[PDB]
């Protein structure tokens, strides 16, 4: 009853499928594979370059420089080896492309790229270590590729447009930063899945230091945001958070950390959560700091997730001259770039409330974190979530029900999950919630739990009939999306038994529902009402609580 | 042919042992230079440093570094014939050379060098053939490398 | 006492190390790889080459091209799948940019020599109707590739030599002869290393017939000869030859063959082996067809062997301008090119006496092959072997003993060896040899014989002592090769413990008496009096071998 073996089991050789991978790496968007464009590429400024057997010759073939490094170290080391031979390898390369005044830096994204590919492939044989210095890398190259992120808000008054219209050394370094901190984020999802009891070898002030920096840098305010690094540098924070939570030893991670690197997070974490979305203005310039907008000029996909159109996808192939071995950039002109459709700008709004659910996901994950108080465990997590949570029920119900945008069911699970988040910052972190910041936030607070306790009266739903018509009125997007996935991608979807369309009769109309503002789930509705009915603080008192019933009735 | 079955497992010790020996005697014969074994025998009929042995011979070795995978044995005769058949490797391609009067013997087959050096190195990467106060795989190193001392095959040493 | 296993047996991925034995492919002389120098090949009059997805553009890097392939077939195929997708595939690509009147064909030697790697790499997985299709694509490729071996005997007194003393086109097509002939070469030692049951998937009639017309191409009579292709063209007859002796169904191939293709061969067997090797006009341009002489102008090593010095290996690095995407050659002046050492000389005489050895070898081969009498077992190899072995002695004792060339040995291992082609074929063979070509060849074939029983006197050597002074005057060289082969090179000679240097002492000295053309060893005397003294043909009568046993005495 033993199952038989395989004799001749061909484990394939793992080198080898990296060293594939590597060569027929491609991003998308561009022609050529990665390989075949550092192939494309010289640098007739440093005459010669060597630090291990890495010889590189002045109009040498970069992409045959590093080929020959592949196979060369393919014959000799072991998988971990390998890979951090050429990340060090590698890392020293960008590291003297970059600290040159003369040398463009047009192989610098492909390497990084190149790079992540090589990190990201085998995370269980990547060593940490090598994570760290690579990282370290990263954070020090960022602060040589220091004035991208440093764009002043807004232009002089004679800040001239006239211009060559150049696009070639714009594209070069804002691919450099979005793939750098990219990488930033791939070291750490792959540290992640290091094991764990093995962080201590990553983890050393200086990871902070450099993060911190990089992190003003990133999440600036008095500069032009980019909101790609904003999405990398706060799902570094997130992963950073987790494997606090989900380590034993904690204790030596926080006594590493000092409580100025939390509380300069979080200051940003606010500002950004204080921001708006609102499509008509997504891919316009405009006032800052309350629009994540994605601007016009970095508009591509990046290494983890496709986050735009990828405008910029041709560019990259037109970034060189494919016939020709260069250094210099092939030609784009600025302003060739750019009416059909907002639904570019409906997906990127999906990327920007997935963006700021992550914002307040930390926010939890800081808190479970940080069960006692501390310095950043101090109410403002109930101004700042209130505000949120009051703006995006107020304008939801002002401006949202009845827009059809696929974005509206993410969109009010933001105010869905920040209630929870305001509910346990309630009950189980009620210590140090000042008798001050309550009264800070007394209108919001409260109107923000009124506003679902207003939703226990029932008298819109009722039965399945006319709810149906209110999904044709406001839910014909998921409608059309269920019937996609019932019609092509999902396994259960076909010859439904009455009992499990039965289910759908309920969870569409209790999801449209919840788009519709009235009718949330009880235990939401259970959540709002012990914390305003709750004793623990005088909210109301029981002559102004009675005005609030009265406008139920009750 | 018994080579394949100590894959199996079922193989003895001694006999397993004089079986390799014998494989490693039967080899060295045929590994001889063209004055000791001339036209006399059919696979080595071919002159210009290119016999029908030259690629059954590249077979055979690729056969029992196979077998030295396959076999997992840390004995100290086994390291011993184990270093044995580097010696071999090295003995088959030092005597194909056109051995002039006192520059380096210069070799005839690129390919045949490459076997070899692809051989011991496929050899010294797992670890084989490790013993006490044996200079054998030092003498294979070092007259590899006296062959690729300054020559065009120093490229390829490498 | 069994000995175990290995439980994680890391059987390398086979078609892993060949794509990077592909991709490492570099040939001895040449600064980069064969792969490398492709990625620097494009073919600006093929706008478009597809056959089986295997798209080439215009300007494409065609190594490039390659890589795509590789890359492709190396996730999906098996080894030999692999092998002669690979074959087909360069084969349609060698063939369409051979038939194009202006396309230059510099691609066609490395992808021959790449064709050529991928073929003996393994041959135990290579495939033999691939070997067949590849193979007859060489034949008719050398067909195409025409002109090449047709150069005349001499010039017109008109044919000047003024000229752009260009030499690019000349290399690319002596790489593409030089290399197709090595190539077929290689196909059939594989397929001579494919088992002995399994050869009439290789031949047919159409393998004959191509081999037929390019082999009166390449041992050419009113044409100047290239020696490299001589070589290449007479290992095949002897691969031939060879597995017609270890098969046990010769008679299906020797049916296949008809007796034309055997007398169309032997008798430029017979105008080669009556050629001459002498030092000081090897490197000349002398007098056609008695002199092989390896002109300067193609002067590599070659894929098998290393046949020459490789004086071009510069100029085949240089042929391309390695900072550049093109198809059109770089320049090498033809002159440029070319006191020090005739050792060059001494060697390349090494190869040439190993060639007539293979000559005699392939006649021997024959020989066995008809133990019956033929067409072609007809008597001739009692004259032109006679003529051959007559020379070889005669201006051996005029010229050579006191020379110390390192050529000595193996000039006088030539007639050692014909010898016993002139006996076996006299004891074995007499049915066929008739009485008017013994009497055409009646001087030499006794005199010959003579010159071994004039060493039966044994009147020089007698002892140790005068003998060694012998090899000091006349076989030092030897000397030199032992002591380096002593003092380097062989496990068993040092601490020789008195039984293995009393070996030395009889062997070189039995060595170098066999130089010095008396006392050869006693049974070739004995040889060479069992056809004399035979009564199998009346060579001498009584009366008149009298006369020639007063020549020594007797």
């Amino acid at each position: 009853n033993m199952v038989p073996l395989n004799p001749n089991r061909i484990i394939p050789d793992e080198t080898s499928l990296f060293l594939e991978s590597i060569l027929l790496h491609q991003i998308i968007g561009a022609d050529l594979s990665t390989i075949e464009i550092l192939n494309r590429l010289k640098l007739d400024y440093i005459t010669e370059f060597k630090f291990k057997n890495f010889v590189i010759a002045k109009g040498a073939p970069i992409g045959k420089s590093i080929v020959s490094l592949l196979l060369r170290c393919k014959k000799t080391l072991t998988l971990d080896r390998f890979i951090d031979t050429l990340l060090e390898d590698i890392a020293v390369l960008i590291k003297e492309i970059s600290v040159h005044p003369n040398e463009s830096k047009l192989a610098v994204p492909f390497l990084v790229a190149l790079m992540y590919q090589i990190v990201q492939f085998r995370p269980s044989a990547t060593h940490n270590l090598a994570l760290k210095d690579c990282f370290l890398f990263i954070c020090d190259l960022i602060r040589i590729y220091h004035h991208v992120l440093k764009v002043p808000i807004h232009e002089s008054n004679m800040n001239l447009h006239v211009e060559p219209q150049i696009f070639q050394y714009e594209l070069i370094d804002y691919l450099i930063i979005s793939y750098s901190f990219d990488l930033l984020e791939g070291i750490l999802r792959v540290l992640q899945s290091h094991p764990k009891q093995t962080y201590m070898e990553f983890f050393d002030e200086n990871i902070l230091k450099s993060f911190e920096f990089v992190y003003k840098l990133a999440l600036t305010i008095s500069y032009k945001p980019m909101v790609n690094v904003i999405f990398s540098a706060v799902e570094v924070v997130n992963i950073i958070t987790s494997i606090i939570l989900n380590m034993d030893n904690s204790s030596d991670l926080k006594s590493l950390i000092s409580g100025s690197w939390w509380r300069d997070c979080i200051t940003r974490l606010y500002a950004l959560l204080e921001k708006e979305i609102k499509s008509g203005d997504v891919y316009n310039e405009n006032v800052d700091t309350t629009t994540l907008h994605m601007s016009k000029y970095h508009d591509f996909f990046g290494l983890i997730r496709n986050i735009g159109d990828n405008e910029l996808g041709g560019l990259i192939s037109k970034l060189i001259y494919t016939d020709r071995l260069q250094s210099v950039p092939r030609v784009i002109s600025k302003e060739d770039i750019g009416f059909t459709a907002p639904i570019i700008g409906y997906k990127m709004e999906k990327w920007l409330l997935k963006l700021k659910d992550e914002v307040l996901n930390i926010f939890e994950n800081l808190l479970m974190i940080y069960g006692d108080d501390a310095t950043i465990v101090n109410g403002e997590m109930l101004i700042h979530s209130s505000k949120f949570l009051s703006r995006e029920q107020a304008l939801m119900i002002e401006r949202y029900v009845g827009q059809d945008s696929p974005n509206l069911d993410l969109r009010c699970h933001l105010i869905e999950h920040t209630l929870t988040i305001i509910y346990r910052l309630w009950k189980d972190h009620f210590k140090q919630l000042r008798e001050e910041q309550i009264k800070q936030v007394e209108s919001q607070l409260i109107m923000s739990l009124w506003r679902f306790l207003v939703c226990q009266t029932e008298t819109v739903t009722a039965n399945e009939r006319e709810m149906r018509d209110h999904r044709h009125l406001v839910d014909s997007l998921h409608d059309l999306t269920i019937k996609d996935q019932a019609s092509y991608y999902e396994d259960a979807f076909e010859d439904l038994p009455e009992y499990i369309e039965e289910e759908l009769k309920m969870q569409l109309n209790k999801r449209t529902g919840r788009i519709m503002q009235v009718k949330y789930d009880e235990k939401f509705q259970e959540m709002a009402r012990t914390i305003l009915e709750s004793k623990s603080f005088d909210l109301t008192t029981l002559e102004e609580a009675d005005s609030l019933y009265i406008s139920m009735g009750l | 042919q018994a080579l394949t079955e100590v894959l199996l497992g079922k193989t003895e010790l001694l006999k397993f042992y004089d079986t390799l020996k014998g494989l490693y005697i039967l080899l060295y014969w045929f590994t001889s230079e063209y004055s000791t074994f001339g036209n006399s025998i059919a696979f080595l009929d071919s002159s210009l440093g290119f016999t029908k042995f030259d690629f059954n011979f590249q077979r055979l070795i690729r056969i029992v570094l196979y077998v030295f995978d396959s076999c997992e044995l840390a004995a100290l005769e086994y390291a011993e014939i184990q270093l044995k058949y580097i010696s071999l490797v090295v003995d088959y391609v030092c005597n194909r050379t056109i051995s002039t009067a006192l520059d380096a013997p210069a070799l005839v087959c690129c390919e045949q060098l490459k076997f070899v050096l692809t051989t011991m190195h496929h050899f010294l990467d797992n670890k084989y053939g490790l013993l006490d106060n044996d200079p054998t795989m030092a003498k294979g190193i070092l007259r590899l490398y006296s062959l690729c001392i300054s020559n065009d095959f120093s490229k390829c040493f490498v």
